[PDB]
């Protein structure tokens, strides 16, 4: 055991950590990978999603040259505080998590070569542009960019370990999305450019295309189910004023109550978005048979063959129209 | 850019402009021989004010948001009270209240003995 | 005297090298662990998560520090925890972990004349469980708890449960106000990632819902409204307001009672049992003002064949409502 | 100012802080005593408590001896960390806080006789589980337990500094309790057994009573002027029935929405409260209004001399059963 | 000479104890307290509390680092703060407090020639403060922040304000959208506990609520609700449907107006001010409601009498609605 | 040739003090900032803030750290930050900033053979904006960064803005949901505290809220239905079913109107001038209905009274109206 303590030693004796591998002389090259455990949940409100990954570097350091009876050494974590480590950071992070229970989740490996793994464990909150324009329907490519943060790309350049495709892998447990569908992921790298320099980044887009059964059986059917139940009133006859009228009332409530409930989903975007179209015709729809159960009230008694004329192209032009409203936005937004 | 009129005992500072980004007047005074003195300030909303040791129970300080107008009102005057007055406004974030270079806007120059 | 101790206890830190692991380049190092289950906090469904507190204890052997003379087993200030070598054992499904510091930090060293290390903490951590919510509020969910180690693969290290099924304690004692723990499992096995083969241990739990708060504040108002949507049958057909009214605002509160329901719960695309059950209640209770409009309609011609389904109404709808519920209910119980 | 330098080099030379005082010789006894600061919020929605305490423990360690111009030495917080503390934690925290502003609130004093006071300030949130079948009429006793975490009952015991029912002191102006009083507290000392071994616990109970005034104010007065209103429409008279129905669908569908909301006060507890069953009785003869005036409606055409007693019987006996009820259910709950 | 000074530093530091106070073991070390607030950001009636940014400068004099030949200040960066001895200073009544640490930790240390010290801190605390919610929304708090010494007793330290009425600046900076600044004071004093007497000293705010957000949403729609319930005296008895449904809507409206801002309170058990008012409305609008149903029960026998109740009705309500309000805004105002 | 490198490294922080600032005692050091504005995340009206990341990048020259032989820029570990001297910079108006720390701390420490220092750090920061919401949703708002010196007064440490107006990149590639930035503004000052003239940085943007929509949702329709209100005055009175339908339309529409424009609204307990525009559109159609009242009460007796009252009522109510929208529009708009 004394002579891995003394070929540490060794290694450490005159080991500058503040300078890179190759400093003025090569371009130290990192080769990562990403095995993401779990991709966590969406915020639509917060525009941010959360991922739990396996973070790995891998680089060649000829400072850590050793001889001994075993090839590898896996060391205590603590030893990558000793050595010169990259600066790797997400360029769309916003506040990340290296878990520290029970220990620093960390792990360092050293070949008898000199090359070097190290592995940790995070948990990332990252940006996601949003385009809500086909809420509830709609798709999104949250994106993840990784990159150094102090040396440009004539000193440190990334890579990935294998074919690109092939080097961030999701695991099949790995899903707690409860809104969207993981379609896949691409995978690339290029050069970003600041007033500090040019520098080597390495991104990773997620496909995400929401899932729309949630809104059905939530949103759209009330409101269907409310809109043709404000339709049914005009089967009753005319006397009945008060039947009439507690059914707008209650017909209005209820689209109060559901479009209540529907819009706090959504973050406080400028725009209108599909689910904001539909509600706004269904309280159009509720409305108008409102106004027109007046309008048929008015013409009681001064012109009741009109009122019944009135009453009975409502009965057909209502339904119709309803129909074809709902055919052209589902033809429309689906086929989008 | 905030627009300051002085009229006038009793003196009225006028406001116009951005004067929610200076939420704060002071009043200033300069002697013939002498450097500006801070005599009294006020919040334009919060209705506070503060005074200098040398006219507090003497002076007072008063503000009304219908017009953005505030009042100055002196009483018992002294002699020694003859320097030239400034109505001046301060911005949310510029630091200490008695000292001259933090008001920006300044008001007319107004003599009186 | 304590002046012995403190010699061999400097001496047992002399040479000792923090960064290699006991049999280092040797046979891998076992770690039996324990664990006493404080409490288990909210379980929650938006979050698909549960917070757990547990006192961890983890009893491996390391050579370096047998010490002799003293026949005692040395407990020492936890501090001391810091100079040792400590197994870098993990929670794979955790998302937020903290270990107790107050009044100090929540760790236990003991030390045996033996080398044997006893090594304790208090953990509360929070964990992962999806959840498969297609049968609530009558589902059964099995949440589990990962234990592994980081860096060490299975050639460097190897975890098993000290004690057999007896290793886990305190689950007996648990009060969860909506679940109940019908069972616990312990299961040791290896996994292997592109780094290699690490050992395993997970500690699952099976929690079946409750049924009493659901049955009181959910199906009872969906019954009654039913009933009240029933009730419509008995007002005579010429006050069109009265039932127009009646079966109106059932079908309305019916409506409003699914979407008071269905904002309780993370916004999954599927259809839970009791949403079927409400919608079942509402297409009860709109068939009911739909018969009711129907009569209206063409009770002026036939007004003999249009009271006669009056009675039918009296009839048939809590007869139909009875077999869709026993359908219901066996179908899912 | 040097001697008492070099007081305090001579008492650390050599000390050991591994090392508890009498180890090997005897059983180290400290002695516990608690100010309440300020009793805070309950939370029963998360069954747990917050409370601000002065946390004061008092030892003897031999190798602390000194004699110089002063008795006591009242130290900074700082050398608390360079000698033995007992490690005491509490038995039912979930999360505590030792504050660190401006300084560690934390006090040390050295005795010429070898006997250290240690105290600090501390913010402890603890489990109080509760039954809340008399619910909100209920009583409940939160404990709080502490003790040492790594030495058994043959190294570390402990003690109360004074009789037990004065080793608790509270704060007179102490009470940020909202909805609970303060009755009184309870002290004692005994002995639990872990996987590890035996241990020292010292428990203390806080008994709590609820304030009624607010869930009077908010669930009940609503619950009474509903069924006041559903039974004031027996004394319209028959040639109104829309009237009636107007009266008993409001009053259903407020005692529906009074039912669901007042749900969701408490956390998900599967049995019924004292407010349930309030609320239940109050549906019940809400639902039995619209029912006797339906059961009126059916008679008015052909026996309307049978719907007219109905009426009159019904106007006497629906106020007389629910006065009775409230007796019944207050005298029940209110000497529980 | 930077090396100069370096050395001078370096001698001034050489055999400093940090672990006595000044004049250890003589008479008590005066340090004076100075506050410049920069703003109130929140106060909270739910958690009852407030949060409050300052800055903190401390004052004290230490002979152990006076020193001589340089005629300057010597302002120093603040991590030699971590070297000297500092006052133990804690706020009693706070919950959750912190420095500011961007870009580096808020702090400043300055010394002079004599061996004064002057230390500086960015703090943001947020302080527990109880209210008396019995008059709200026109009620009036009283919010203070406690300072005292934690381990050194009134014979090892003294406080005081620097500067006497104007050791706080500031309060002209605070602007509640909710609140106003009417007085603050500065309180001296000694707190006796067990463990000896403690010097404190105390900021307070007097904190007055604005009215104008009330009268727009809950005073005005309450007053008009129970105008337009009195329509109901003006129309004709046989128009029962009407009637009923116009009292219904005025009694459900009026059961449903301080709901929005009703959650944002904690649950306190006394009656407020603004519970008393919508309990009168509320208590109005009952009234009107029963007397439309006790003229529609002796509509038929005696239509006379109906119609005199109805004309007194018209000219009662109106009137002890004003006698009403003439008392409440004379009792709470 | 690594050694070399190390070997000038360790002499440059050989005899270093990190307590004394660069040319302690002589000229103050000037110091440039750059921001790079990565994205404003959002502006909240309820808490008065907005939060903000950036790389703020700092320059300064220290001749103790002069090299020569190395003709390269040395980027360091960031670690020796921590074993040099760097300014105190803090942001005035924050209330809750942190440096980033994943995968290790977001700092960047250059050399240049001339001694410049470049000091680059990652920074999310919440800083606080009092906002004017009497003219809301027209108001426009001007939130402000304070960038001040700690600890170093104007005699030791100078602030300016490295190559002027294009030292603040990113501006315009911000994208927010409800405000679009119109202009941002440097100014460079001293502001002078009771402790003396510190230097001073202000970035400010000018935020315009989007119009639109608002527009388009909350005024049109209370226009829309305070026109449609004046629609039963022309109604004959013989017909009251369709006034009293017109009157619950207008009413249900200004609740639906009103709950909506909570719904939307930041939950500020502070008045708007959109809650006063609709408090008097509400107030016009109440009255409108108690007119209507009016005339039902009366015209069975005298039709020549009502029909008269109605026909004023024609012209006076759109008049009023008018006048009305003529004193909002001069008072807020
Ligand atoms: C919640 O859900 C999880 C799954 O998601 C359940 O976990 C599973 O639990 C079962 C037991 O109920 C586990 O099955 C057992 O696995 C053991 C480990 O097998 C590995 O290692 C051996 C070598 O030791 C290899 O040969 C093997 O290929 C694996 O790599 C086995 O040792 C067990 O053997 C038992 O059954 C076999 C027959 O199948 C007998 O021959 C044996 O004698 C013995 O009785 C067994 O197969 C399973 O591995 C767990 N999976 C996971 C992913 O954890 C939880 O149980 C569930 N919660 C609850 C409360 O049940
Ligand atoms: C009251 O208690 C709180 C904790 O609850 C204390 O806050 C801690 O303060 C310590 C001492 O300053 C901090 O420890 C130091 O952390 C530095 C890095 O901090 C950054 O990164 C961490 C995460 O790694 C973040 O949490 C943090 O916010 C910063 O972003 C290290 O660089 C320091 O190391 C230095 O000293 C060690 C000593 O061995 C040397 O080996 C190093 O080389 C180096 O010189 C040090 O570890 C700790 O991070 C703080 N934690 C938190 C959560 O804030 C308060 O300080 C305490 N109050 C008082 C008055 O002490
Ligand atoms: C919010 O509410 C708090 C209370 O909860 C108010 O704080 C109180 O403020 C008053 C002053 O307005 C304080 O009263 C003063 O106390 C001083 C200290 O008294 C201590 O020390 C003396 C000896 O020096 C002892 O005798 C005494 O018992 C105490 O131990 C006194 O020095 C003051 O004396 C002044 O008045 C007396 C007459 O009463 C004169 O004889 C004196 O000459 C002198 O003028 C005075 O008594 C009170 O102590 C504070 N209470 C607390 C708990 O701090 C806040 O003011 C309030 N907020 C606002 C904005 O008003
Ligand atoms: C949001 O709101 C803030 C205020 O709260 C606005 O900030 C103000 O912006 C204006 C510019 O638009 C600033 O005015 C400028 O101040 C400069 C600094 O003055 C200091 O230094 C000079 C000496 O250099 C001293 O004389 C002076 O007393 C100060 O100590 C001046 O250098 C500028 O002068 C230029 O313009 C003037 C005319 O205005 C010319 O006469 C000059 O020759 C020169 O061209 C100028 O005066 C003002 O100081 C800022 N106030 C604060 C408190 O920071 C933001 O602009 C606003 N947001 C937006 C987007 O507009």
């Amino acid at each position: 055991t004394t002579v891995f303590t003394r070929i540490l030693d060794r290694l450490l004796d005159g080991y500058d950590n503040r300078l890179r591998p190759g400093l003025g002389e090569r371009v130290t090259e990192v080769k990562t990978d990403i095995f993401v455990t779990s991709f966590g949940p969406v915020s639509d409100h917060d525009m941010e999603y959360t991922i739990d990954v396996f973070f790995r570097q891998s680089w060649k350091d000829e400072r850590l040259k050793f001889k001994g009876p075993m090839t590898v050494l896996r060391l205590n974590n603590l030893m990558a505080s000793k050595i010169w480590t990259p600066d790797t950071f997400f360029h769309n992070g916003k506040k990340s998590v290296a878990h520290n229970m029970t220990m620093p989740n960390k792990l360092l490996r050293i070949t008898e070569d000199g090359t070097l793994l190290y592995t940790m464990r995070l948990t990332v909150r990252a940006e996601c542009p949003m385009h809500l324009e086909d809420f509830p329907m709609d798709a999104h490519a949250c994106p993840l960019k990784f990159g150094s943060y102090a040396y440009t790309r004539a000193e440190v350049v990334y890579e990935w370990t294998r074919e690109p495709a092939r080097s961030v892998v999701v695991a099949e447990d790995g899903s707690r999305l409860n809104q969207y569908d993981l379609l896949g992921q691409t995978v690339d790298s290029g050069i970003v450019q600041s007033s500090t320099g040019e520098y080597v980044v390495m991104t990773t887009h997620f496909h995400l295309k929401r899932k729309i059964g949630y809104f059905v059986i939530q949103t759209y059917l009330p409101c269907i189910m409310t809109v043709i139940l404000s339709q049914v009133s005009f089967w009753l006859n005319r006397e009945s004023v008060p039947a009439r009228t507690v059914f707008g009332v209650t017909t209005v409530l209820t689209m109060t109550t559901l479009s209540i409930s529907a819009r706090n989903s959504l973050p406080k975007v400028a725009y209108a978005t599909a689910m904001d179209w539909f509600i706004a015709v269904c309280y159009a729809f509720v409305f108008s048979a409102l106004i027109e159960f007046a309008t048929v009230n008015y013409f009681t008694k001064s012109q009741p063959a009109r009122a019944a004329k009135i009453d009975r192209l409502s009965r057909i032009a209502f339904p119709l129209l309803f129909g074809i409203f709902n055919l052209v936005y589902w033809a429309t937004y689906l086929n989008r | 850019q905030v627009q300051l009129v002085e009229s006038g005992l009793r003196l009225s500072c006028a406001a116009s402009g951005h004067t929610f980004n200076y939420p704060i007047m002071g009043w200033f005074r300069q002697a013939p021989g002498k450097e500006r003195e801070f005599v009294g300030a006020i919040s334009w909303s919060g209705g506070s004010t503060s005074y200098a040791d040398s006219v507090k129970d003497r002076f007072t300080i008063s503000r009304d948001n219908a017009k953005n107008t505030v009042y100055l009102e002196m009483n018992n005057l002294k002699p020694e009270d003859t320097a030239v007055y400034y109505c001046a406004a301060k911005g949310r974030y510029s630091g200490g209240l008695y000292y001259p270079t933090n008001y920006d806007y300044w008001g007319q120059g107004t003599q009186v003995t | 005297n304590m002046s012995f101790v403190k010699e061999t206890v400097d001496k047992l830190l002399k040479g000792y090298d923090i960064r290699l692991r006991p049999d280092f380049g040797g046979p891998p190092v076992c770690v039996g662990m324990n664990i006493d289950i404080a409490s288990i906090d909210m379980v929650s469904e938006v979050n698909m998560d549960y917070t757990l507190t547990m006192y961890f204890q983890q009893y491996w052997r390391d050579k370096r520090l047998a010490y002799s003379g003293i026949p005692l087993n040395l407990t020492l200030d936890n501090r001391v925890a810091d100079q040792l070598w400590v197994p870098d054992t993990y929670f794979l499904n955790d998302k937020k972990s903290f270990v107790h510091g107050v009044t100090v930090k929540n760790r236990m060293i003991r030390l045996h004349p033996d080398g044997t290390v006893l090594y304790g903490l208090r953990i509360t951590t929070t964990a992962a469980c999806m959840m498969d919510l297609r049968r609530y509020p009558l589902d059964e969910q099995n949440c589990t708890l990962e234990i592994e180690s980081y860096g060490y693969t299975t050639d460097d290290i190897e975890f098993y449960w000290r004690g057999g099924d007896k290793a886990v304690t305190g689950v007996e004692r648990i009060e969860l106000p909506q679940f109940s723990i019908v069972e616990h499992r312990l299961v040791s096995r290896n996994v292997v990632f592109a780094t290699g083969a690490y050992p395993r241990l997970s500690l699952s739990f099976r929690l079946k819902r409750n049924i009493g708060y659901f049955i009181l504040q959910t199906y009872m108002p969906s019954i009654l409204i039913t009933i009240l949507s029933w009730v419509s049958f008995w007002i005579n057909y010429d006050a069109s307001a009265a039932r127009v009214a009646l079966g109106i605002t059932t079908v309305l509160t019916m409506t409003t009672i699914n979407t008071h329901l269905r904002e309780t719960l993370p916004k999954i695309p599927y259809v839970k049992a009791i949403d079927m059950y409400l919608m079942g209640c509402f297409v009860f209770v709109f068939l009911a003002l739909l018969e009711y409009a129907f009569v209206n309609y063409i009770f002026f011609s036939q007004p003999a064949r249009a009271a006669a389904i009056d009675r039918w109404s009296r009839i048939v709808f809590p007869f139909t409502f009875s077999l869709f519920n026993l359908v219901y209910w066996l179908y899912y119980v």
